[PDB]
């Protein structure tokens, strides 16, 4: 919207107090920009856990997708934000959501070398046999990157 | 892990300005663009307008010409982000683009900060375009493919180079290749880290604004680095 634009900006800027103010004054929790990015995408992106929680409490869609196929879990997994991965999963994030290239959060987390995030994704039923559109599983990726520790838990 | 002086400037959302002065087979035109980029997300949001009237070439032919400093780089690769690390004083970007069975563009651009805004100023020259053909004849579809590009250090020239092919879709199912030869050099004169070779992956969506009378293009992009 308008109140929605303010909210997208405050979320991305990591201004927690502004977000709370906007939310209690009735801002649209599921506002999005032209890319389909929601405030929850943005707070997960920058790793602001308290904001992620506030937004979930006020009815944020945990599975909102941008036009590139990114959910907030994709962005949190890619950027290495473990507690945010945990909370998104607990409150219903689709662990096997595919972006445009067929990448699941497990692929993104494996590509960036984020071991603890991979362990949590697996705990929540991440598919080790899912292929992206270059035909690569997360396991194949970890081998390409020479990462013993990921290869061992992804086999 | 590393955060260079120039990387510090891209932690937030950054306003963008693009100015292009063009000449193709003698047809003069100008394009201006505005919007913003978010290098942490890896996204661009831009709107471009032809200020001279009607664009004498297809908009898709201009996309590569109209700021790779907005690519998202993983933490382990931040020391390889030449583009952001050249800021604020910026870099020169030079291309020759050969359209197969048709003419070519030559571009020179300066990308740098002017105040708080990242500004791409371009000169473009096109020649030897068939009046019949896909470009001047405007037979390109209004869309854009996803492309990976391989970024290479060039020690001898103290910069980087990129040689890539763009596939433009034509009305009747066929495809028009555009071979890009790119060279980038810092404007600063100090010592500079040249990157290890790696890739940029670009996705692009072209659209129109419902309320814009002028010849324009809305361009959204999503860009990530990989391969180290
Ligand atoms: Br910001």
């Amino acid at each position: 919207s308008d109140l929605g634009k303010k909210l997208l900006e405050a979320a991305r800027a990591g201004q927690d107090d502004e977000v709370r103010i906007l939310m209690a004054n009735g801002a649209d929790v599921n506002a999005n920009d032209v890319h389909g990015s929601t405030p929850l995408h943005l707070a997960a992106l920058i790793g602001h856990l308290e904001i992620v929680e506030v937004l979930l409490k006020y009815g944020a869609d945990v599975n909102a997708t941008d036009i590139w196929g990114n959910t907030p879990l994709h962005l949190a997994a890619r950027d290495g934000h473990l507690e945010i991965v945990e909370v998104l999963l607990k409150y219903g994030a689709d662990v096997n959501a595919d972006d445009t290239w067929g990448s699941t959060p497990l692929h993104l987390a494996a590509m960036d070398g984020h071991l603890e995030i991979v362990e949590v994704l697996l705990k929540y039923g991440a598919d080790v046999n899912a292929q992206d559109k270059f035909g690569k599983t997360a396991f194949d990726i970890s081998i390409d990157n020479g990462n013993e520790d990921l290869a061992e838990i992804l086999q | 892990s590393m955060v260079s002086k120039g990387e510090e400037l891209f932690t937030g959302v950054v306003p963008i300005l693009v100015e292009l002065d063009g000449d193709v087979n003698g047809h003069k035109f100008s394009v201006s663009g505005e919007g913003e980029g978010d290098a942490t997300y890896g996204k661009l949001t831009l709107k471009f307008i032809c200020t001279t009237g009607k664009l004498p070439v297809p908009w898709p032919t201009l996309v590569t010409t109209l700021v790779q400093c907005f690519s998202r780089y993983p933490d382990h690769m931040k020391q390889h982000d030449f583009f952001k690390s050249a800021m604020p004083e910026g870099y020169v970007q030079e291309r020759t683009i050969f359209f197969k069975d048709d003419g070519n563009y030559k571009t020179r651009a300066e990308v740098k900060f002017e105040g708080d805004t990242l500004v791409n100023r371009i000169e473009l020259k096109g020649i030897d375009f068939k009046e019949d053909g896909n470009i001047l004849g405007h037979k390109l579809e209004y869309n854009y493919n996803s492309h990976n590009v391989y970024i290479m250090a060039d020690k001898q020239k103290n910069g980087i180079k990129v040689n890539f092919k763009i596939r433009h879709n034509i009305e009747d199912g066929s495809v028009q290749l555009a071979d890009h030869y790119q060279q980038n050099t810092p404007i600063g004169d100090g010592p500079v880290l040249l990157p290890d070779n790696h890739y940029l992956s670009t996705q692009s969506a072209l659209s129109k604004d419902p309320n814009e009378k002028r010849d324009h293009m809305v361009l959204l992009e999503f860009v990530t680095a990989a391969g180290i």
